[PDB]
C-alpha cells in the first residue's frame, strides 16, 4: 500500500532501522570518495604543475585532499612538483584506501543494526513503545561537532599537532601547505584571509561546546517543544534541510567568488579574475618594474612567470564552459604546452594596437584593434565582409616578447591575424590538442562545476525545507481533513 | 550510431504510448 | 489568553478585512515597500546614469517601456543601501545609481517570503494541508533564480533583468543571444509544464462545464471519462490525482527551468553541439535549424552590446558586425 | 613527511583502541 | 537582612511532561570510579580484603592519580620551553630558562634545598593541613575556609537571562559524580601517562618519544 | 569607525527604534485593548 | 494565468482532500471512481482562498 | 533482536504509475540523448 | 567521435529506472496492488476489494 | 527488546523522553542569541559585499 | 583503443540477466514461493506451507 515515493518511511519510527539506513548511506558516501580519488589518482598527470595544475585536468576530491595538507603521493610525486620519498599513509592513496575500509566497516555496521533493529535502548522506559529523546541527542551531537569544530581549528589548521592548511600568494605561484596563525582581529572575516579559519573553528568550537552543556541540561520549553513538534523526527529533518542548504548556498558563493578556502591553485582561478583584469595589471605592473630597472622588453617580459601567465587566458575562466561540455579543461582548448610570450602589435604608423579582450559573456567576440587613445585602428572583419580597416589594408606588425617566441617578428597577415584572435584570449599559449582529442570549446573548472552543484543542490534543498517543514506542522491533517 | 539510438529512443516512446493506451487499467465503476 | 504573547495571537488571526496573522509583520512592509518602490521608479526614477536609458514616465516613457532599471556594473553586487557606501544617505544619488533596484529585489523577496509563509499560517488556521505554499515554491524559485541568482553569479547586478514590460522583453532576448537559452533542456522541461499546465486549465474547466448534472458532485466523472478514452485513449478516473497533477505540472516546470538559470548563472549554458559544430566548420555546405539559430545569436550579441552594455565602451565597426551578406 | 606526529604509532594504537572496545563490549550481559 | 531572597524568584521551576503531568524520574555504577566500560573491575579482589583495606586504597588511588594528572601537566609544560620568568636560584646563577624541561633534566638540574621545599611543603600538607578527616569522604582533604571549589547537590548555575538552575549530583558535565569520576579516571590515565612518560625519557632522552 | 560602519551601526538602531519597537508597541496596546 | 489557475485550483483541492486512507497509504485510493459525494473539503478550501 | 519488525509494509505501483514512470523515462532519455551525445 | 561515456549514460540513465518501475509493478501485481480500482485498505497490509470484485 | 553492554551504558541518555520545562522556558534567551546572529551574519555579509569597509582590512586576496 | 560495442556487451551482458533474476525473485516473495523450505503445492496456485508454520 506504500508508494513508491513513501518508502523509506517504515524507518520513521523504527530508530535500529534508522542508524542502519544512515550507515548505509555514509558507506556509500565514504565509498565514493574513495573510490572517486582512485579513479582521479589514475587520471592524474603529475608531471607539470605550472601549466597542468589539478584544475586543468578536472581533478574533484583531489583540491579538497591538498587544501587540508595531503599533497604527496605514494608514487614519489608531490602537487607541488617537488619529489617525496616517504608520505607515510596519509598519502593521496592511503586517503583514498582508508575510506574505501571505512566503507566495508560502516556496510557491515549497517547490517548489524537492520538485523539488530530492537534494542531496549530504544525503548522508553515509561511506556515501551519506540521513543528517541531528540533535544538531549541534540545536545550530544551538538558537543561531539563542537569538540571536532575546535580540533580542527586549534590542532589542524594552526599547525599545533597538524600539517595546516593550503596557503598561497595573491596570485596562486607560490602555493603550499602551512601552519596558519589564528587572526583574532576583524582580519579574521576578511573571508581571504586564511588567518580567519583558524579563529573562527576555535571560537565557534568553544561556543558550541557551551551551547552543547546548554542542551544536555536544560530541557526545552513546554511551548517550544510543542511549537516545533520536538516529539517528531520530521521536525529534525525539515530544520537540517534548512542548515544544510544554507551552508550549500554560502559554499556556493565562497567558491564562485573566491575565499581562502578555495584558492585558485586547487580550484582554478575565479571568473571575476578575468572580468577586472587581476592577473593582467600585476603582470603589466612587473614588467613595468623591470622596464624602470633599464631592462629591455624582451628581458622584461622574460622575468614574468608562465603560471602567472596562465592565469590571464580566458581558457582558464570557469565562465567560459559549457553545461554538456563535459570532461577536463583539457579537453577543450587542449594540453598547455609552453607560453609563447606576449604579443605587440603595430601598424605602419608606430602605433601600439591592442587587441580588445574577450568578455565571458561572448561565445564569439570581434577581433578589434585599438590604440592607446581608444579609436579603432585594425579590425578581422566578418567572414567575407566588405573590409576597409582590416589587417591587410592597415598593415600590422606584431612583436613578441618572452615566452618561446622571444624577440621574433611577424608581419605576414596571416600570422598576424591568427596571434590577434589569440591575442583576444589573453596570453597566447601552445596546445596540445591531440593526446585527449580536444575539440576546442572551452570547459569549466572544478570551481565551476561545484558551484553548479551546490547551488542547485542548495535550490532542490529549499524545495525539501517547505515539503518537510509542512509535513512536521500538519502531521495530524496529512492523511486528509474532516468533512464538514 | 547516434541515429540508431535516436530511433531505438523514439519508437520505444511510441511503443510506450500504445501499451498505455491498449493495455491500460480497464476503469471500473464502484457500487 | 494568558500572557502578552496570546493576546497578540488572538488579534493576529482575528477575522476582520484582511488577515494579518505573524507572517504579516513580514508580509505586508515589504510587499508594499516592494509595489511601492516600483511603482515610483516608474513614474519618476530614471536609468539614464546606469543604463544610458530614459525608463520614467517623467521623461516621456509610456507603462510598455518604463522600468526599474538595474544598477550600475560598476556597482558590482553591492546591496546598494541607503546608508552604504556608495549613496552615503544621499536619496538622489541612490536613485541615479540603481539603488532602487536593489530596494524592490530585496524587499520583493522578504515579500514573498511572507507571502509562503502567510499561505502555512492559513492552512494551519483553517485545518488544511499546505499544498498552496509548496505550489507557490515554483513562483519562488522562478524569482530567487532570475532576479538574484544569475546576477550573483554573473558580473553585477546589472545582468538582472530590469522591473519593466521591454526590460523584460530585452532579458528574453539577451539570454536567447549569449545563453542560446531555448536550446537548454531545463526550459523545454519549463515551457512543458508552463504550456501543460495552460492545458490543464483549459481541458478540466471545459470537461466540467460540458459534463455537468442537470441541476454531491456536480458533474459526471464516468462520463468525462468515457469522453476522453474514446477521443484521447486515456482518462483521468481518479479525481484526487486529477487535481494533484493540475498542480504538479506547472510548478514542475518553474522548478525545472530555474535549475538550468542557475548554470546560466555561471556560463554553464547548452549552447552547442560540439559534433554538430565540428561538422559544419569543416564542411561549409552542411547547414541544419541549430546551425542557422547560433548565426541568429551571433547576430543578437553584436548588434546589441554597444548599446545594452554602454559600460564596455564597445566599438564595432560595420565590418566585423556579423551580416547575412556575408555568410 | 612519515615519523611526523608520532609515525604510525597513533593509528596503531587508536585502531588497537577501537578493536578492543568493540570486542569488550560485544558479549552479552549476564 | 538576608541577600538572598532573589535566587528563588530566579530559580528555574522544576521540569515537567510535555502533556503536562509530573515528569516520572525512572544503574550499577554507584561508587565513584566505577563507570560505563568496564564497571567494578577488581582482579585482585581488593574490596574483599575488607572495608578498612579497600577505605585505604580509595584514598591511595585518589591521591596517587591527583600528583600524576600534576607531574604529567608539570612535563608537558616544562618540555614545551614554558617557563616562569627570573631566576630559580639567584645565589646559584640558575635562570629558570636554563634548567632542562626534561623529566631527569629538571630532577638533576633543581637544587637539594630547592627540592627539599618542594617536600618539605608536600610534608607539611600531609601531617597536618591537607588531613583525611576519617568521617569525611576520601581525598577531602582540604579544610572548610581554604576557598576551594565545591559542586554539592542542588548548587546553583546561572544563564543569560539570570535566571537560576540547582545542579543534581547526576547532572551530566556539572554533577559532583561527574568531576569525581573525571578526576578519578584522568588521575588514573595520568598514572599510565606519567610512568611512560618516564621510560620513553629512559629509553631515548623524549618524553612524549613519537611526538616531536 | 569607518563612516561606513557608523552608518551600519546607524541603520540598526534606526531599525529597533523606527520598525521593531514602534511595532512591537502598537501590537501590544491593540492586543490589550480589544 | 493557465498555469497559475491550475495549480492554484490544484493545491486547493488537494489541501482539503477528506480523510479516508490509513496513516501512509496514497491519499488517490480514498477517491472511488463513480462515487457520489464530494472528494474534498469545499467550505474549507473556500475559507482558505478567501482568507489568502 | 531479530525480532519480526512490525514496521515492515508492502509497496504498491499501480499500472497508471508504471506508465508514467515508463514515459517519464523515456521522454527524459529522448530529451537529454542529444545534449549528452555532444 | 563517438562519445563512449555519453552512450552508457543515455542506455543506463534509460535502463536503470525502468528496471525499478518494472520490477515494483510486477511484485505489487503478485500482492494484488497493481490496481488504482480497489477498495482503501481494510488492515494493515490487507488491501481493499477490486470495484468489481 | 534486546539488551547489550552498549544499549545498557547509553540507557539514561535515552531515559529523558518528553521532558520539557514548563512555560515559555529558556525562550528570551535564545531570541537574544537569535537576534545577535542576526545582526553577526549581517555583518559578515556586508564585510565581503564591501558595504562594511573596516579599518585596514581589505576583501581582495591575500599573501602568505 | 577501447572496444566501445565490448563495454556494452560486458555490461547489458551482466545487467539484463541479473535484472531478470532479481525481478523474478522479488515477486516470488510477495507470493511467499521465494523459500525452498516449504511444503508442495495444496492446491494449484495455492503454495504450500512453511515447515515452521
Ligand atoms: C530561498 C529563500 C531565500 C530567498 C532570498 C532571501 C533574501 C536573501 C538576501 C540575501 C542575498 C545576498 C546577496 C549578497 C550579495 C552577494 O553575494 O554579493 C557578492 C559578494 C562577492 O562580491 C563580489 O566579489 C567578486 C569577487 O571579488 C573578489 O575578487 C576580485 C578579483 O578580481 C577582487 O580581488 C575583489 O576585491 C575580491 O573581493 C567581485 O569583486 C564582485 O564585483 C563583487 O560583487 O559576496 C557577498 O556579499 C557574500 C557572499 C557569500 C556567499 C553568500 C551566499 C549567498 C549568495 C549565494 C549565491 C552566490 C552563488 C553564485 C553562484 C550563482
Ligand atoms: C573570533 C571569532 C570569529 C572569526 C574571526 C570568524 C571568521 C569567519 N566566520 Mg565564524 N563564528 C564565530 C566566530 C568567528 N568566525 C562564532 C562564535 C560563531 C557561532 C557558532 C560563528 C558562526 C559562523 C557562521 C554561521 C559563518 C561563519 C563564517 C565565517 C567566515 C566569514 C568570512 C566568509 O567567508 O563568510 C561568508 C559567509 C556569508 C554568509 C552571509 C549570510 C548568509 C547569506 C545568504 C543567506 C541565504 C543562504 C540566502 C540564499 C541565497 C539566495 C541567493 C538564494 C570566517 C572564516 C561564514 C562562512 O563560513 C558563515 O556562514 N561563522
Ligand atoms: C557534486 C557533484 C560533482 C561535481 C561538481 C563533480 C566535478 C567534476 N567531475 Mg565528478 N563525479 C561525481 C560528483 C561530482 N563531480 C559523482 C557522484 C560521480 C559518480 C561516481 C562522479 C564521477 C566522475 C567521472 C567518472 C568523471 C568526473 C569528472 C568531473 C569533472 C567534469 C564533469 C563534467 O564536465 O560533467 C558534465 C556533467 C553533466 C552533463 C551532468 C548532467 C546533470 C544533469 C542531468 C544536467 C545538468 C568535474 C571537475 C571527470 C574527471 O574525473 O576528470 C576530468 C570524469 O571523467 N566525475
Ligand atoms: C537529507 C535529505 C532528506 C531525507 C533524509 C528525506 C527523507 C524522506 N523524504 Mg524528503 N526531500 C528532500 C530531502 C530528504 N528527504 C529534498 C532535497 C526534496 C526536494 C527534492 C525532498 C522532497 C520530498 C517529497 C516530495 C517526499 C519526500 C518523502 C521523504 C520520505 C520518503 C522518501 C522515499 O521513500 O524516497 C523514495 C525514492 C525513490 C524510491 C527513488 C528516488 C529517485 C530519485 C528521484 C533520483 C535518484 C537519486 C539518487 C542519488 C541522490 C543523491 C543526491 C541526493 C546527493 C523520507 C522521510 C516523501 C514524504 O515526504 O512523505 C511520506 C515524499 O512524498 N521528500
Ligand atoms: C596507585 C595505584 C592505584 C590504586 C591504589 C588503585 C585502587 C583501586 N582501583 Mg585503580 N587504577 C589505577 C591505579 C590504582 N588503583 C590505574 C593506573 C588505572 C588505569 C590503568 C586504574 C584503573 C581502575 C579501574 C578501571 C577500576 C579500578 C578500581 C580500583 C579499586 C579496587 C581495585 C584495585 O584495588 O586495583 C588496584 C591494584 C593495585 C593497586 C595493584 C598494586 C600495583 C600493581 C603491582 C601495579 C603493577 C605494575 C604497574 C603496571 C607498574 C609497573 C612498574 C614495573 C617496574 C613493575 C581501588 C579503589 C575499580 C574501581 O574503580 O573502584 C572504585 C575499578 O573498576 N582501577
Ligand atoms: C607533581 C607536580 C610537579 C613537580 C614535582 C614539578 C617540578 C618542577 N617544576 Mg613544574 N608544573 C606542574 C607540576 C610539577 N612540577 C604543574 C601542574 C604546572 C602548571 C602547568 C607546572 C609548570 C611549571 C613551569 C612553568 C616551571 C616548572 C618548573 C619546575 C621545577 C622547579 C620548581 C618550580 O619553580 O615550579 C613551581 C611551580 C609548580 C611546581 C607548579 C604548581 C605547584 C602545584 C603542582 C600546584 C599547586 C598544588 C597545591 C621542578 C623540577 C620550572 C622548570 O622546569 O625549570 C626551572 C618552570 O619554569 N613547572
Ligand atoms: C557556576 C558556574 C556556572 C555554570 C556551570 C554555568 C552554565 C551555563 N551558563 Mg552561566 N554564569 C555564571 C555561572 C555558571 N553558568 C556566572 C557566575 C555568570 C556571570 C558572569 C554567568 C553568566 C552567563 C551568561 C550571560 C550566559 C550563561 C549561559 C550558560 C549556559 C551555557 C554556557 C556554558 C550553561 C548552562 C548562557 C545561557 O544562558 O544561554 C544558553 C548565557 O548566555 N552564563
Ligand atoms: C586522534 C589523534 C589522531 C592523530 O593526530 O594522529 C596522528 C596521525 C599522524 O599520522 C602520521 O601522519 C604522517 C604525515 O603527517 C605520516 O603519514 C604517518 O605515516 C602517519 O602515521 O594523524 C592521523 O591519524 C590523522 C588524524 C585525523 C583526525
Ligand atoms: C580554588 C581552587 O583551588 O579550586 C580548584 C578546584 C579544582 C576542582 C581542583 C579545579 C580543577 C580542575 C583541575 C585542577 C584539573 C586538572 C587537570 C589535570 C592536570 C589532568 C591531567 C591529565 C593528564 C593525563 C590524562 C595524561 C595521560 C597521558 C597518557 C595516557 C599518556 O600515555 C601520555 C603519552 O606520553 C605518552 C606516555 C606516550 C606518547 O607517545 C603519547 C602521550 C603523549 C599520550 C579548579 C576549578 O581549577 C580549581
Ligand atoms: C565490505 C568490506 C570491504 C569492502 C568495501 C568496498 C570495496 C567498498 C567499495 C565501495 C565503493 C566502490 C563505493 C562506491 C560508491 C559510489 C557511489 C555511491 C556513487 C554514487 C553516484 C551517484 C549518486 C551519482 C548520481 C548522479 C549522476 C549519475 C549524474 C549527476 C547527478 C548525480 C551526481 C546525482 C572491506 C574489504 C574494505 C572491509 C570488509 C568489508
Ligand atoms: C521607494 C522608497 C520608499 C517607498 C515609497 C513608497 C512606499 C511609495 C509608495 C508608492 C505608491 C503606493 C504609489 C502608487 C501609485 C499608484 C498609481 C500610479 C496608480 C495608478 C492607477 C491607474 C493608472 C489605474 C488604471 C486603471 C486600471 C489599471 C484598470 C482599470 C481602469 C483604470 C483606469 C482604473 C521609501 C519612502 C521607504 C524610502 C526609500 C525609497
Ligand atoms: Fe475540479
Amino acid at each position: 500500500a506504500l508508494p513508491w515515493y513513501r518508502v523509506h518511511t517504515v524507518v520513521l519510527n523504527d530508530p535500529g532501522r534508522l542508524i542502519a539506513v544512515h550507515l548505509m548511506h555514509t558507506a556509500l558516501v565514504a565509498g565514493w570518495a574513495g573510490s572517486m580519488a582512485l579513479y582521479e589518482l589514475a587520471v592524474f598527470d603529475p608531471s607539470d604543475p605550472v601549466l597542468n595544475p589539478m584544475w586543468r585536468q578536472g581533478m574533484f576530491v583531489m583540491p579538497f585532499m591538498a587544501r587540508l595538507g595531503v599533497t604527496d603521493s605514494w608514487g614519489g610525486w608531490s602537487i607541488t612538483g617537488e619529489s617525496v620519498s616517504n608520505p607515510g599513509i596519509w598519502s593521496f592513496e592511503g586517503v583514498a584506501l582508508t575510506h574505501i575500509v571505512l566503507s566495508g566497516l560502516c556496510f557491515l555496521a549497517a547490517i548489524w543494526h537492520w538485523v539488530y533493529w530492537d534494542l531496549e535502548l530504544f525503548r522508553d522506559p515509561r511506556t515501551g513503545e519506540p521513543a528517541l529523546d531528540l533535544p538531549k541527542i541534540f545536545g550530544i551531537h551538538l558537543f561531539l561537532a563542537s569538540l571536532l569544530c575546535f580540533g580542527f581549528g586549534a590542532f589542524h589548521v594552526t599547525g599545533a599537532f597538524g600539517p595546516g592548511i593550503w596557503v598561497s600568494d595573491a596570485y596562486g605561484v607560490t602555493g603550499r601547505v602551512q601552519a596558519v596563525a589564528p587572526a583574532w582581529g576583524p582580519e579574521g572575516f576578511n573571508p581571504f584571509n586564511p588567518g580567519g579559519i583558524a579563529s573562527h573553528h576555535i571560537a565557534a568550537g568553544i561556543l558550541g561546546i557551551l551551547a552543547g552543556v546548554f542542551h544536555l541540561t536544560i530541557r526545552p520549553p513546554q511551548r517550544l517543544y510543542r511549537a516545533l513538534r520536538m516529539g517528531n523526527i520530521e521536525t529534525v529533518l525539515s530544520s537540517s534541510i534548512s542548515a544544510v542548504f544554507f551552508a550549500a548556498f554560502i559554499t556556493s558563493g565562497t567558491m564562485w567568488y573566491g575565499a581562502a578556502t578555495t584558492p585558485i591553485e586547487l580550484f582554478g582561478p575565479t571568473r571575476y579574475q578575468w572580468d577586472s583584469g587581476y592577473f593582467q595589471q600585476e603582470i603589466e605592473r612587473r614588467v613595468e618594474a623591470s622596464i624602470s630597472e633599464g631592462l629591455s622588453l624582451s628581458q622584461a617580459w622574460s622575468r614574468i612567470p608562465d603560471k602567472l601567465a596562465f592565469y590571464d587566458y580566458i581558457g582558464n575562466n570557469p565562465a567560459k564552459g559549457g553545461l554538456f561540455r563535459a570532461g577536463p579543461m583539457n579537453k577543450g582548448d587542449g594540453i598547455a604546452e609552453a607560453w609563447l610570450g606576449h604579443p605587440v602589435f603595430q601598424d605602419k604608423e608606430g602605433r601600439e594596437l591592442t587587441v580588445r579582450r574577450m568578455p565571458a559573456f561572448f561565445e564569439t567576440f570581434p577581433v578589434i584593434l585599438v590604440d592607446k587613445d581608444g579609436i579603432v585602428r585594425a579590425d578581422i572583419p566578418f567572414r567575407r565582409a566588405e573590409s576597409k580597416y582590416s589587417i591587410e589594408q592597415v598593415g600590422v606588425s606584431c612583436n613578441f616578447y618572452g615566452g618561446k617566441l622571444n624577440g621574433q617578428v611577424f608581419t605576414d597577415a596571416p600570422t598576424v591575424k591568427k596571434y590577434a584572435r589569440k591575442s583576444q584570449l589573453g596570453e597566447v599559449f601552445e596546445f596540445d590538442r591531440t593526446t585527449l582529442e580536444s575539440d576546442g570549446v572551452f570547459r569549466s573548472s572544478p570551481r565551476g562545476w561545484y558551484t553548479f552543484g551546490h547551488a542547485n543542490f542548495a535550490l532542490l534543498f529549499f524545495l525539501g525545507h517547505l515539503w518537510h517543514g509542512g509535513r512536521t506542522l500538519f502531521r495530524d491533517v496529512f492523511a486528509g481533513i474532516g468533512a464538514e | 550510431m547516434e541515429a540508431l539510438v535516436y530511433t531505438f529512443l523514439l519508437i520505444g516512446t511510441l511503443i510506450v504510448i500504445f501499451f498505455a493506451i491498449f493495455f491500460r487499467d480497464p476503469p471500473r465503476i464502484v457500487k | 489568553d494568558r500572557g502578552v504573547f496570546d493576546l497578540i495571537d488572538d488579534w493576529l488571526k482575528r477575522d476582520r478585512f484582511v488577515f494579518v496573522g505573524w507572517s504579516g509583520l513580514l508580509l505586508f512592509p515589504c510587499a508594499f515597500l516592494a509595489v511601492g518602490g516600483w511603482l515610483t521608479g516608474i513614474t519618476f526614477v530614471t536609468s539614464w546614469y546606469t543604463h544610458g536609458l530614459a525608463s520614467s514616465f517623467l521623461e516621456g516613457c509610456n507603462f510598455l517601456t518604463a522600468a526599474v532599471s538595474t544598477p550600475a556594473n560598476s556597482m558590482g553586487h553591492s546591496l546598494l543601501l541607503l546608508w552604504g557606501p556608495e549613496a552615503q544617505g544621499d536619496i538622489t544619488r541612490w536613485f541615479q545609481i540603481g539603488g532602487l533596484w536593489t530596494f524592490v529585489a530585496l524587499h520583493g523577496s522578504f515579500g514573498v517570503i511572507g507571502f509562503c509563509l502567510r499561505q502555512f499560517e492559513i492552512a494551519r488556521l483553517v485545518g488544511i494541508r499546505p499544498y498552496n505554499a509548496i505550489a507557490f515554491s515554483g513562483p519562488i524559485a522562478v524569482f530567487v533564480t532570475v532576479f538574484l541568482v544569475y546576477p550573483l553569479g554573473q558580473a553585477s547586478w546589472f545582468f538582472a533583468p530590469s522591473f519593466g514590460v521591454a526590460a523584460i522583453f530585452r532579458f528574453l532576448l539577451f539570454l536567447q543571444g549569449f545563453h542560446n537559452w531555448t536550446l537548454n533542456p531545463f526550459h523545454m522541461m519549463g515551457v512543458a509544464g508552463i504550456l501543460g499546465g495552460a492545458l490543464l486549465c483549459a481541458i478540466h474547466g471545459a470537461t466540467v462545464e460540458n459534463t455537468l448534472f442537470e441541476d454531491e458532485e456536480t458533474y459526471s466523472m464516468v462520463t468525462a471519462n468515457r469522453f476522453w478514452s474514446q477521443i484521447f485513449g486515456v482518462a483521468f478516473s481518479n479525481k484526487r490525482w486529477l487535481h494533484f497533477f493540475m498542480l504538479f505540472v506547472p510548478v514542475a516546470g518553474m522548478w525545472t527551468s530555474s535549475l538550468g538559470i542557475v548554470g546560466l548563472a555561471l556560463n554553464l549554458r547548452s549552447y552547442d553541439f560540439v559534433s554538430q559544430e565540428l561538422r559544419a566548420a569543416e564542411d561549409p555546405e552542411f547547414e541544419t535549424f541549430y546551425t542557422k539559430n547560433n548565426l541568429l545569436n551571433e547576430g543578437i550579441r553584436s548588434w546589441m552590446a554597444a548599446q545594452d552594455q554602454p559600460h564596455e565602451n564597445f566599438i564595432f565597426p560595420e565590418e566585423v558586425l556579423p551580416r547575412g551578406n556575408a555568410l | 613527511n612519515a615519523g611526523d606526529f608520532g609515525g604510525y604509532t597513533i593509528p596503531i594504537i587508536g585502531l588497537g583502541l577501537i578493536g578492543a572496545t568493540i570486542a569488550l563490549l560485544a558479549g552479552p550481559v549476564d | 537582612a538576608k541577600g538572598r531572597g532573589w535566587l528563588q524568584k530566579a530559580r528555574i521551576a522544576d521540569e515537567i511532561d510535555v502533556t503536562g503531568s509530573q515528569y516520572v524520574n525512572v544503574p550499577q555504577y554507584d561508587e565513584i570510579g566505577v563507570l560505563p566500560p568496564l564497571g567494578r573491575w577488581d582482579p585482585l579482589n581488593i574490596k574483599g580484603q575488607g572495608e578498612a583495606r579497600y577505605r585505604r586504597f580509595v584514598e591511595m588511588e585518589i591521591k596517587h592519580g591527583r600528583m600524576a594528572m600534576a607531574a604529567v601537566l608539570g612535563v608537558l609544560t616544562t618540555y614545551s620551553g614554558i617557563r616562569f620568568p627570573g631566576y630559580l636560584s639567584k645565589t646559584l646563577d640558575l635562570k629558570f630558562e636554563d634548567v632542562p624541561g626534561t623529566m631527569i633534566g629538571s630532577w638533576a638540574t633543581v637544587p637539594v634545598t630547592g627540592w627539599i621545599q618542594i617536600v618539605l611543603f608536600v610534608v607539611l600538607l600531609e601531617a597536618s593541613w591537607w588531613k583525611q578527616d576519617p568521617a569525611k569522604a576520601p581525598g577531602d582533604v582540604v579544610p572548610e575556609g581554604v576557598w576551594w571549589a565545591r559542586y554539592p547537590d542542588g548548587y546553583s548555575i546561572f544563564l543569560g537571562d539570570g535566571s537560576v538552575k540547582t545542579v543534581a549530583e547526576d547532572e551530566l558535565f556539572l554533577g559532583k559524580t561527574w568531576k569525581l569520576n573525571a578526576e578519578r579516571n584522568n588521575g588514573r590515565a595520568a598514572m599510565m601517562g606519567i610512568t611512560g612518560m618516564y621510560v620513553h625519557e629512559l629509553l631515548t632522552g623524549n618524553p612524549v618519544y613519537p611526538l616531536g | 569607525m569607518t563612516p561606513s560602519l557608523s552608518a551600519f551601526l546607524s541603520s540598526v538602531i534606526l531599525a529597533v527604534v523606527i520598525i521593531v519597537i514602534p511595532i512591537g508597541a502598537a501590537l501590544v496596546f491593540v492586543s490589550t485593548s480589544d | 494565468g493557465g498555469s497559475l489557475f491550475s495549480a492554484m485550483h490544484g493545491s486547493l483541492v488537494t489541501s482539503s482532500l477528506i480523510r479516508e486512507t490509513s496513516e501512509n497509504e496514497s491519499l488517490n485510493y480514498g477517491y472511488k471512481f463513480g462515487q457520489e459525494e464530494e472528494t474534498y473539503n469545499i467550505v474549507a478550501a473556500h475559507g482558505y482562498f478567501g482568507r489568502l | 533482536m531479530s525480532a519480526p519488525n512490525p514496521n515492515k509494509q508492502p509497496v504498491e505501483l499501480n499500472r497508471t504509475s508504471l506508465y508514467w514512470g515508463l514515459l517519464l523515462i523515456f521522454v527524459l532519455a529522448v530529451l537529454f540523448s542529444s545534449y549528452f551525445f555532444n | 567521435e563517438v562519445s563512449f561515456g555519453a552512450f552508457l549514460a543515455v542506455i543506463l540513465g534509460l535502463f536503470i529506472p525502468v528496471v525499478f518501475l518494472v520490477t515494483l509493478y510486477i511484485q505489487s501485481e503478485a500482492q494484488g496492488t497493481a490496481t488504482n480500482f480497489r477498495l482503501p485498505d481494510k488492515a494493515p497490509g490487507v488491501p481493499g476489494d477490486r470495484y468489481d470484485a | 527488546a534486546l539488551r547489550t553492554r552498549l544499549g545498557e551504558i547509553l540507557r539514561p541518555l535515552n531515559a529523558e523522553y518528553g521532558k520539557v520545562a514548563p512555560g515559555w522556558g529558556t525562550t528570551s534567551v535564545m531570541g537574544v542569541f537569535m537576534a545577535l546572529f542576526l545582526v553577526f551574519l549581517v555583518i559578515i555579509l556586508q564585510i565581503y559585499n564591501s558595504s562594511i569597509i573596516l579599518e585596514n582590512v581589505d576583501v581582495d586576496w591575500v599573501t602568505v
